This record gives structure tokens, C-alpha cells and sequence, in this order.
């Protein structure tokens, strides 16, 4: 089903760039 | 619609920057200047006198010595006399 | 804790609950409107929804993501609005965007209605059982020819605000006119432009020096006379 | 280069490998607990697998995401082990979480086990071939009543540290008691306040002024007594 | 590849900054320090020798008298001497 | 506005349209190479298209992401060219992996090209009408055996630049050689090392004061004498 299948990929991709936010801001990375 | 997963859990990825910054929002350091040295900057406190143009109204919640912010310095020729009819001058 | 009567706790309790209805109201009334109240469905008689007294409209309407939180950002909820006929379009054009409104979202328990709604009547009504929530529209985010989307936020909310707000001295002044700060109360004297006007219909202040002088109110003026602070 | 004997690695590259055995340790001999030997898999009869002498017992457990990187930051691979019955559960409340052990993996080729785990006997044993890694724990991501996830990191990773460890001067010394700096190894004089006793229990130093003075050792005392150069 | 799906509009993803960041790109304001109190310098002033050492040459754009760059200085006796015979120092 | 013909325009006006073709064109003068014309399809005699009477050769090349933008980043559009028989990676290998260059696109209809790419012959045609855009690569993203990714730029864009290109230095020189402010036109006399050569191939100043003094141009010299303005 589309709307279901496009706000779940939606959710989970916004939990996506917050953990990557999270892991890539401690002592080095690119210090975003 | 009916049904709604998306649940995650956020009991993890709020910890992971300290446990009691859950419970209180945390404080504020200044920036540390090579001028500044060992002092920094305090938000209670600022012992001098500013330029009033380019500042902000300070207010004052308790105690507190404090120096200002200067609107008005001028220099004069004072007068020789303090009042009333005492004119002694030599 | 809430202001909940213990009944409807009571009632929350219970392995077989009834329908829950939502109910919105929308006021303007602080921008210059008035209040719209609606309902995502109707009673069984095909009318309005009939609490305490006043008709909620069947309209549509959808909310998501009302929520309470101390962490991080406020919450900002996603209200939705289906725009046929250009009926949102409609006060949209004239209310400018809706922002700064007001949105009060009720929400009872289908037990509870009142008795006209049913063909045998409700005996267990109580018109005083609900859950409040109040937010305040931001913007409007889609305004197409099928739907609307609106986001909310807390009417408390701080950002974009500093707490400290005044600005020491200014060749103007800072103040409001015809406010308790600068106490003029006199007839009209001056313009926007500093012109002798007379009419009360265009009176404006330039907050600047001369118009100050023009209703010896210069007592009260907001800013300092320093100017040469920096250049000496 | 690595540790690896010649002859592992010859046959690594055989085109008709055999399988992979992955083994655990779990140390907390440096937090106050015990050594326990995990393994994924067991013998064919049923059994832990004998390896070096000593037995895996059975367990679930599954690592991932072992990177080894020189680039930003430092890797964090993760481990999974079935909590059912309480048993990680049983040590969490005890030993603070698990926080701080060492964890040890050991990976094996099946053809180097032990006799005992096979019912003709490997002829082509070798207890003294292996590949060792450690890593040390850092947190308990999620633990609930079917599994428990752990992160693991490098023992030399450096986050949240400073280089330069002291506070140059205060009114507090800046040490611990009875080290190799502050050099006091008399009888017990003060307790945790400015208080007189005599017992070896509650020994313990304000690390004030006051506390040298009691024990007589005001020399090594780790404070400048400067304060005014901050006022005057 | 003959359809493209997933068109994703951009409205007030843009908007949310601000209307007139999209027509004008904004300046930027500088850092304010500390102990310069309160005179907010910006970027197109300076009234005060600078030191040349590693730096880059400053331009000018139309009038407003500004400072420069230090690249000698330095102090001698004063020799009598104009510019012709008269040399009187009596 | 564009720079399109009315006959162009006019044409795409009416519902049946004809097939859009692209063509490019790679120009490596400016670095060092040659101009390869490229068309991802060929005509119906099985030969390359023709066009303003030049032959662009078939050979799969695919461009997207074209963004003009006049805010946030710049445009960054991708163009995807197969490698087979190691064909892209001969001219990488030796044009220093295609960077510097510049592409040339052009979109023509079809109702436009040359007759002699149909068989009964075009009689609409018109080698006056396409649209031309021109970018610069910035670099081979991905060039594997099968394909190969180059990313595009505007040639204006402004990147890692800085504004004041002067620079204060104090033995060391700051402009070319030759080239406007070294006004020397005379023999070699120097090499990078200050070694006294007479040949011209070697000759490269070393950009200090002895090269200066060596050249009899110490008056135009870059680097201000004044090294110790920090010791006092
Ligand atoms: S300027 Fe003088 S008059 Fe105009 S507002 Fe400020 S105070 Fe009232
Ligand atoms: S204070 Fe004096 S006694 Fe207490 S620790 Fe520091 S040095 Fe040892
Ligand atoms: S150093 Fe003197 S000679 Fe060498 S380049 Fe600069 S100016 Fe020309």
C-alpha cells in the first residue's frame, strides 16, 4: 500500500538522521 | 489507519547525552577570550562602566554590586562656594 | 495531575468504552473573526453534533501529533482541513493566513452526548465531562485545492525573542504612542511626517525628537541625548 | 602485520573452507565479578565446546558491526544476548550494568577443535590458533525480557577527556588520600567532615586546609594560597 | 525510467527561514566581544594602524578615511637642513 | 529571457511534439585534449547524427539534476558515461582524470536535424534552433569496468576562494615569473636553487631576495622588508 508504505520509510528516515546527528557529533567526524 | 506502528523507543537516544541534563535544562559557559584568561564571564556580575550605544538595559534582581553603563561624561570649572552665605576664599 | 471528574476516569477503566469524538473550535475573535466550531462525524440523525447546547458542524478535520514534551523543541501538532468548495481559501484570503488564531480541541466520550443525538435518548448525560487542549496556528504550510494543512505550537512558546528589550539611547524613541509610557492625551497636533494636521483620523508620531517637541511631552522621551559617545 | 601461525592461514585460502566458531569471554575480574565463557554453538553431542581445555557453555550471542577505522570517530560494534530467565538480568542490578568489563572474541576454524566435540576425533588439532580481539562495554542500549543489546568500544578511545589534568590551585587540595603524592600512611586522625577519630573505617580527608593541618602534612598540600590575585 | 516519481514540492520548506532571505541573501554580522565593550565594529571600517605581518592588503572602495597597515617605523635624529641655504640656529 | 527562435517556440506549442534529442560535446583545449562529440542515440540509417553538418557518435551518456538556483548551494548535476573497453579510463589516465574541462549540452527537436538522417529526407530543417548550456567537471566521482560518474559545476562558482588576494610576506615573493610584475626579458641567469645557469629550459627564480638581486629587479619586489615588527 503506498501512503502507509511512504509515511513509515518517512518516520524511519527521520530517526535515521537523528541518530547519524547524534553518533557523528562526539569528539571528531566532520563535528556537524 | 486503523492500526499505527512507528514507535522506536526513545529511552536511549535522549540518554546518550547525560541522565541529568534530563531532569534540568543546564547552564550556559561563556566564551573564554586570550584577554579574559582564567576570568570568565559572568551574568550576575560586571564590575565597569560600558558604552551605552551598542548595550543592552541591565537589570537587577538582588544585591549585587555592579558598575553601569554611561550615558553622560563632561568636565567642567566648578564653582567656589558651597551655599548660603559661607564665601570664604582666602 | 488533571481536572478530570472521577466518573469519566472511571469510565476510561473499562474493558468495553464507546466511541471517542473530537471535537475543534476555532477562535479569532483576538484577530478580528469569529469562532467556527466543528466535528469530524455526525450523530446518527444526520444532524450536527449537539454539546452542551451549541452545534458542532460535521466538517472535516484531522489532527496528528498533539503532544506534551520538555525536551528539545516545543511540539508543534499537524492540524488538517479538507478545502472543497475554496471555503478555507475563503477566510484564508481575508484573515491573513489564519496566524495568531486560536484552537481549542475537545475530546468526550461518546456516552456522554447530548440526548437528542440518539433515537432513545442518552439517560447517562453530563454536559461538564471533557479533555481541553488550546494552541495557537503558525503558518500554513498547504493550501491546495483539495486539502489544508495547518501547524500548531504552544501559545508560551519563546524563539526568535530576546528577554532584555531595549535598546539604551536613539536619536528616536521607543516607546508607543497614546500608551502609559509616553502620557500624551491631547488633541491631535502632528502627522507622521510632522505636519500641522488636526484630525484624530491620521494622528502619528515620528518617535523622533521634533515630534516630541510638538506635544511637550519631551519629559518622557525614551531615548538619550549621547550620540557622541563613540566619536568621543 | 598479524599474529597468525603459517598454517591457519594456509588454510584459509583453501577453496573448501570449513566453519567458523566464534567465541566470548566476558571479564569483570577489574569490576569485582567473574569470567564467563560464551559460545553461539555446541559440539555434536550435545555438549559445551571444549577448546584450550576449558568449556563454552552454549548461549546465544551475536556481535556486529566490528570496523576498525582511522578516520573519525571511533568504532562502535555492538553484541546481542538473549535475556530469557532474567540471567543478564541477575548480573545488571549486581554489577552496575555491566559497565566497564573487558570483552574478548575469539574466532576458530572447526578443524581445530579439540578431539572430544567430535565422535571419531580430529586428528588435525591445534589449540594455538586463533584470532583474539578485546573491546571494553560502554552501555546497556536496551534491555528487556527477551534480549539485551550492549555497545561496545575501544579501551584508548578518548572521548570526553582533557589533556591537561590540574587545577593549578583552589582552597581544596586536588589528590587522593594516601597515594603516592600526598604520602601520608600514619594512623587515622579526621573523617570525611573536620571531625576527630581513631578508627581505620572511616578515614577519609576533606581535602581542605583544615585536613592537612589535622594530619600534620601541610608540604604536599596541592593548593596555591594565592585568592587575591583574583581581586586585587 | 520513462515515469519520475516522488516529484517532492518544495513550498515553505524554503519559506521557514524567512521570505526576504529568498530574494536577498542577508549580511553577516560580526562576532561582539567582551572587552571591547560595546563599540559594534562591522567589516567595512577601521580607524586604527594595523600590523602587516601575514595579513592581507586591504582596498578601498570611496571615501571614508580609515587607518592602514604598519610596515616601517622607526626614529632618528632630527638633521638641520631645509630646503635650501638658510640654515640659521641662532 | 532565453536566446530561442520563434520558429522553436512555436513549435512547442502544439500537442503532438516531436522526439527531443541531446547531444554533447566534451572540449579539453583549454587542458590539453581534444573535442569528442557524443550522442546517446543515432539515426535510422544506423551512422551518427548529423547536425549543423558536424557528426556526433553514438554512446550511452545520460545527464540529470539540472538545478539552476540562485540560493542555498550551487549546482552539482551528474553525468553518467558507460565504460566499456576501457575507453574513458585511456583518456583518464592521461587527461588527469578529465578535470578541468568542459561540457557543452545541446537539445534540438527532431523536425530539425540534417536530411540525410532520414530516409525520404527532411525538408523542415533548420540548423539554427537548439539550446546550449556549458558546465565545467569537477570530479570522477566513480569510474568502474562498467561505467563511469563525473560531477558537474558552474564555472563561476565560488568555492575555497577568498577575496583579498594580496598577501604581506617578507622575504618571499608573491606574483609570477614573468608575467606582468617580474618585467625581466633578459637571459636565464638563475634556477630554483640559485645555481648560475645560462639555460633557458631551468630557468625558475626561487622567489627570495637573492633571486631579486640575482635579476637586477629588486625594485619590483613583492615581499616588504619588515620581518621585525613583532619582536618590538
Ligand atoms: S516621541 Fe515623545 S511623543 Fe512621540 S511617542 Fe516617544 S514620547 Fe510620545
Ligand atoms: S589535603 Fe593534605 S592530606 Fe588531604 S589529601 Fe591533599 S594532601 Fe593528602
Ligand atoms: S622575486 Fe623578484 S624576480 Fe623572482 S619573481 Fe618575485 S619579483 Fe620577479
Amino acid at each position: 500500500i503506498g501512503p502507509a508504505a511512504l509515511k513509515a520509510v518517512y518516520d524511519m528516515a527521520r530517526k535515521g538522521a537523528r541518530d547519524e546527528i547524534q553518533t557523528q557529533m562526539r569528539d571528531g567526524g566532520l563535528f556537524s | 489507519g486503523g492500526m499505527t506502528g512507528i514507535l522506536f523507543s526513545l529511552g536511549a537516544s535522549m540518554v546518550l547525552g547525560g541522565v541529568a541534563q534530563m531532569l534540568a535544562p543546564k547552564a550556559r559557559t561563556p566564551r573564554i577570550q586570550t584577554t579574559d584568561n582564567g576570568k570568565q564571564n559572568t551574568y550576575f556580575s560586571s564590575l565597569d562602566n560600558m558604552v551605552a550605544q551598542g548595550n543592552v538595559l541591565p537589570v537587577l534582581y538582588g544585591e549585587m554590586r555592579v558598575g553601569s553603563r554611561v550615558v553622560s561624561q563632561e568636565i567642567s570649572t566648578a564653582d567656589e562656594g558651597d551655599g548660603g552665605q559661607v564665601v570664604v576664599i582666602g | 495531575m488533571q481536572d478530570i471528574r472521577q466518573e469519566t476516569l472511571n469510565e476510561c477503566t473499562r474493558a468495553e468504552q464507546s466511541a471517542s469524538v473530537v471535537l475543534w473550535e476555532i477562535d479569532l475573535t483576538e484577530v478580528g473573526g469569529e469562532r467556527y466550531f466543528f466535528c469530524n462525524e455526525q450523530n446518527e440523525k444526520g444532524e450536527p453534533v449537539t454539546w452542551q447546547g451549541r452545534q458542532y458542524q460535521p466538517y472535516p478535520i484531522q489532527g496528528s501529533g498533539f503532544e506534551l514534551n520538555g525536551k528539545g523543541t516545543s511540539t508543534r501538532p499537524t492540524l488538517t482541513v479538507s478545502n472543497l468548495y475554496g471555503m478555507v481559501t475563503g477566510m484564508a484570503e481575508d484573515m491573513q493566513s489564519l496566524v495568531g488564531g486560536t484552537v481549542v480541541r475537545r475530546k468526550v466520550y461518546a456516552r456522554f452526548l447530548d440526548a437528542v443525538n440518539f433515537v432513545n435518548g442518552n439517560s447517562y448525560a453530563d454536559p461538564e465531562q471533557e479533555v481541553i487542549s488550546r494552541w495557537r496556528i503558525e503558518q500554513c504550510s498547504e493550501l491546495s485545492a483539495v486539502s489544508a494543512s495547518f501547524v500548531l505550537s504552544t501559545p508560551t512558546e519563546t524563539d526568535g525573542a530576546v528577554f532584555p528589550g531595549r535598546i539604551m539611547l536613539a536619536n528616536t524613541c521607543t516607546w508607543t504612542y497614546r500608551g502609559d509610557e509616553c502620557g500624551y492625551s491631547g488633541p491631535a497636533v502632528a502627522d507622521e511626517y510632522d505636519q500641522p494636521t488636526s484630525d484624530i483620523t491620521k494622528d502619528k508620531c515620528s518617535k523622533c525628537l521634533s515630534g516630541c517637541k510638538f506635544r511637550n511631552n519631551v519629559g518622557n522621551f525614551g531615548g538619550f541625548l549621547s550620540i557622541n559617545k563613540l566619536s568621543q
